[PDB]
RNA sequence: CGCGACCUCAGAUCAGACGUGGCGACCCGCUGAAUUUAAGCAUAUUAGUCAGCGGAGGAGAAGAAACUAACCAGGAUUCCCUCAGUAACGGCGAGUGAACAGGGAAGAGCCCAGCGCCGAAUCCCCGCCCCGCGGCGGGGCGCGGGACAUGUGGCGUACGGAA
């Protein structure tokens, strides 16, 4: 005893069952190739490079196309013990992404560079 | 064009025969081939003969011949019955057997 | 100096990723002083330390697939990675058992009727 | 005007970098390649064109993956051993 | 209701089964056993069912 | 038996029981889709002397193929050429509509491999024929010695290659005098043989 | 253009860094046979016709 | 006024597997011309050929007579010689064109439906134990499920078979 109100037939919503596989597909997650090491190749040591460090207090790095913003600035974090102002990325006419990290005004981007070598 | 009583004459090349020339280079290596081919089987059957199962009397349809005796595909099962030889048992002694023979004479 | 797979082999996973972790950062050191010029000294190492890494890893994911197919083995449903890839059509060949496998009626026939030794003109 | 004056205005291009041959052939307004047919699931190749198909064919390319069916196939296809160590 | 497809099939084809002429061949199997008779057979019937597994 | 008075039944089309079975699953089939699975055989007798087996991994579909011959495909006229080749109305396909219903099954249905198939019935506009498939890698299939030979590579695609009973009178290939071609591999095989040149090494 | 799109930027640097001379010491090599590049573009012939 | 079986029919990122595409020298199934010849040209010829489509293997196809023959008969299929540029086809013109037998290479035969007998005696999947597991099998223990009586398995198929 139940009436059709519309004289639309809907298919009825039928139970479904989510995935219980027997066994997974891979036997490991494939490793992460985008760490800390990996997306930071290199910084820049040209004469803007140098002159936008010790004018700005921010630093330059070439960093692979396929990271992010976040992906930057935490590596960044991570790799020098320093806190990022900010990120602005380019893409150089070359394939290797180029990285102005604005660092917050407490740390000396001087310094920092003298810590990690450039100059 | 004919010239002065030659033979009249209907050459079947007017398709791409040059594409379907099957040349015999292969030859002596193809009987080289089946040579070895027959020493291996020879050599896996060590008692067995080389030739293989009997084959039984035959003559020859065709009156063209009529006369000629050949081997035969294989003995016949009224022939094994007479002899008394299980037609299975033929096959694995090395007797051929065929069942489509007939037996008129 | 040199990193050998002798030693990485019996080495704890713990080990083997502090061991990572060092060759990564010197190789990032070796990077920078790549662009800021270095030395040739500096420059060859770059290569070494590569191989490093390579053999480091290498020799982490082998242990690591090792341990996943033992812990595997035995089981009927194993992943497709630890599964043998000979080749798609040789994968998809009779189960080697069920080719030998023959019916009711043919191994009755081969048992009444089997091949016979035989000889003749004698 | 049909000539000089006429190829001045080429401004607009119909062909672009197909992602599947990687030929300059992928028809933006057919959406179709009329190289290989990137659209169509088969790759397009035709007998007339023997030389056509004998630029792009099994081992024009690094084959990377048929390179080492060959090695295994010519050592014995096993798998899951090693050589007796030192 | 504008029912689905095997729903209407399967209702006009009751339609046609009662329409059409059908032969006595199939007509026969029209005449069905009464329910109490269908009752005592299907009790004398239980005692000789077959063993399950 | 059953099974004899089935095949007895089924012979006798003409009759009135069978003309109004043949129309009501006529009607019932074009009813329906093209191409839909059937989960149990229309003719039980026709399927088991095909080779149809009551187990699993044996599968039964019912195609539906438009009958009428095979006009030629081209624009309204514009057949150039020598006016041999001008007909185009009344042309007719080499293979049979079974055989077309079988490709189509096996077509459709890439992983199950076409056995056989048979005639259920018949419209003016559409003939309707179910074709056994099998699927070659069930257990109850593989481990069976006498249906496995499917299972091998071989057999891939029977319908396409003509080596289906419906493919197979299509081929024109027999034994005797009454074809005297495709006495080779096939008829192509017989032609290739015939027109090859044979150049022996002393001629 | 300065409105190109990432696939062609891309493909325009590997063509760009694909441009440069060989390096001298090349031609010190025992085996050697290579003069000079031969396969560089110059932006105003052989347009690359992208 | 619902519940419980069955037949048809859908949803699933349900559990486990399978097909897609490429190469394409050889092969199989379709479609398929015109240049050329006929001193023109329309049937014919080029030609079941080029082009086009689909499908596999290491070979493929074919294959164990609804056969050939008319003889005192032969006896699966495939390939070579010969039959033979023959019988035969063709504006009987150009041209096209086999098969039988014979001699060799090889040689291997078989299985179902039906008819019938056996307690479905059959098969698939999941749990546990032992062997072994890199082409996932064998045995045992499971009132654990499913398929099957709208027919699985053993005997049995034209050379007869069963009791
Ligand atoms: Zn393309």
């Amino acid at each position: 005893k139940k009436i059709r109100t519309s004289p639309t037939f809907r298919r009825p919503k039928t139970l479904r069952l989510r995935r219980q596989p027997k066994y997974p597909r891979k036997s490991a997650p494939r490793r992460n190739k985008l760490d800390h090491y990996a997306i930071i190749k290199f910084p820049l040591t040209t004469e803007s490079a140098m002159k936008k460090i010790e004018d700005n207090n921010t630093l330059v790095f070439i960093v692979d196309v396929k990271a992010n913003k976040h992906q930057i600035k935490q590596a960044v974090k991570k790799l020098y013990d320093i806190d990022v102002a900010k990120v602005n990325t380019l893409i150089r006419p070359d394939g290797e992404k180029k990285a102005y990290v604005r660092l917050a005004p407490d740390y000396d981007a001087l310094d920092v560079a003298n810590k990690i070598g450039i100059i | 064009a004919p010239s002065r009583n030659g033979m009249i004459l209907k050459p079947h090349f007017h398709k791409d025969w040059q594409r379907r020339v099957a040349t015999w280079f292969n030859q002596p290596a193809r009987k080289i081939r089946r040579r070895k081919a027959r020493q291996a089987r020879a050599r896996r059957i060590a008692p067995r003969p080389a030739s293989g199962p009997l084959r039984p009397i035959v003559r020859c349809p065709t009156v063209r011949y009529h006369t000629k005796v050949r081997a035969g595909r294989g003995f016949s099962l009224e022939e094994l019955r007479v002899a008394g030889i299980h037609k299975k048992v033929a096959r694995t002694i090395g007797i051929s057997v065929d069942p489509r023979r007939r037996n008129k004479s | 100096a040199k990193i050998k797979a002798r030693d990485l082999r019996g080495k704890k996973k713990e080990e083997l990723l502090k061991q990572l972790d060092d060759l990564k950062v010197e190789l990032s050191q070796l990077r920078v002083a790549k662009v800021t010029g270095g030395a040739a000294s500096k420059l060859s190492k770059i290569r070494v330390v590569r191989k490093s890494i390579a053999r480091v890893l290498t020799v982490i994911n082998q242990t690591q697939k090792e341990n996943l197919r033992k812990f595997y083995k035995g089981k009927k449903y194993k992943p497709l990675d630890l599964r043998p890839k000979k080749t798609r059509a040789m994968r998809r060949r009779l189960n080697k058992h069920e080719e030998s496998l023959k019916t009711k009626k043919q191994q009755r026939k081969e048992r009444l009727y089997p091949l016979r030794k035989y000889a003749v003109k004698a | 005007t049909k000539g000089t004056s006429s190829f001045g205005k080429r401004r607009n291009k119909t062909h672009t970098l197909c992602r599947r041959c990687g030929s300059k052939a992928y028809h933006l307004q057919k959406s179709t390649c009329g190289k290989c047919g990137y659209p169509a699931k088969r790759k397009r190749k035709y007998n007339w064109s023997a030389k056509a198909k004998r630029r792009n064919t099994t081992g024009t390319g690094r084959m990377r993956h048929l390179k080492i069916v060959y090695r295994r196939f010519r050592h014995g296809f096993r798998e899951g051993t090693t050589p007796k160590p030192k | 209701v504008k029912w689905p497809r095997y729903i209407r099939l399967q209702r006009q084809r009751a339609i046609l089964y009662k329409r059409l002429k059908v032969p006595p061949a199939i007509n026969q199997f029209t005449q069905v056993l009464d329910r109490q008779t269908a009752t005592q057979l299907l009790k004398l019937a239980h005692k000789y069912r077959p063993e399950t597994k | 038996g059953a099974y004899k008075y089935i095949q007895e039944l089924w012979r006798k089309k003409q009759s009135d029981v069978m003309r109004f079975l043949l129309r009501v699953r006529c009607w019932q089939y074009r009813q329906l889709s093209a191409l839909h699975r059937a989960p149990r055989p229309t003719r039980p007798d026709k399927a088991r002397r095909l080779g149809y087996k009551a187990k699993q991994g044996y599968v039964i579909y019912r195609i539906r193929v438009r009958r009428g011959g095979r006009k030629r495909p081209v624009p309204k006229g514009a057949t150039y050429g020598k006016p041999v080749h001008h007909g185009v109305n009344q042309l007719k396909f080499a293979r049979s509509l079974q055989s077309v219903a079988e490709e189509r099954a096996g077509r459709h249905c890439g992983a199950l491999r076409v056995l056989n198939s048979y005639w259920v019935g018949e419209d003016s506009t559409y003939k309707f024929f179910e074709v056994i498939l099998i699927d070659p890698f069930h257990k109850a299939i593989r481990r069976n010695p006498d249906t496995q030979w499917i299972t091998k590579p071989v057999h891939k695609h029977r319908e396409m290659r003509g080596l289906t009973s419906a493919g197979r009178k299509s081929r024109g290939l027999g034994k005797g005098h009454k074809f005297h071609h495709t006495i080779g591999g096939s008829r192509r095989a017989a032609w290739r043989r015939r027109n090859t040149l044979q150049l022996h090494r002393y001629r | 253009s300065s409105h190109k799109t990432f696939r062609i930027k891309r493909f325009l640097a590997k063509k760009q860094k694909q441009n440069r001379p060989i390096p001298q010491w090349i031609r010190m090599k025992t085996g050697n046979k290579i003069r000079y590049n031969s396969k560089r573009r110059h932006w105003r012939r052989t347009k690359l016709g992208l």
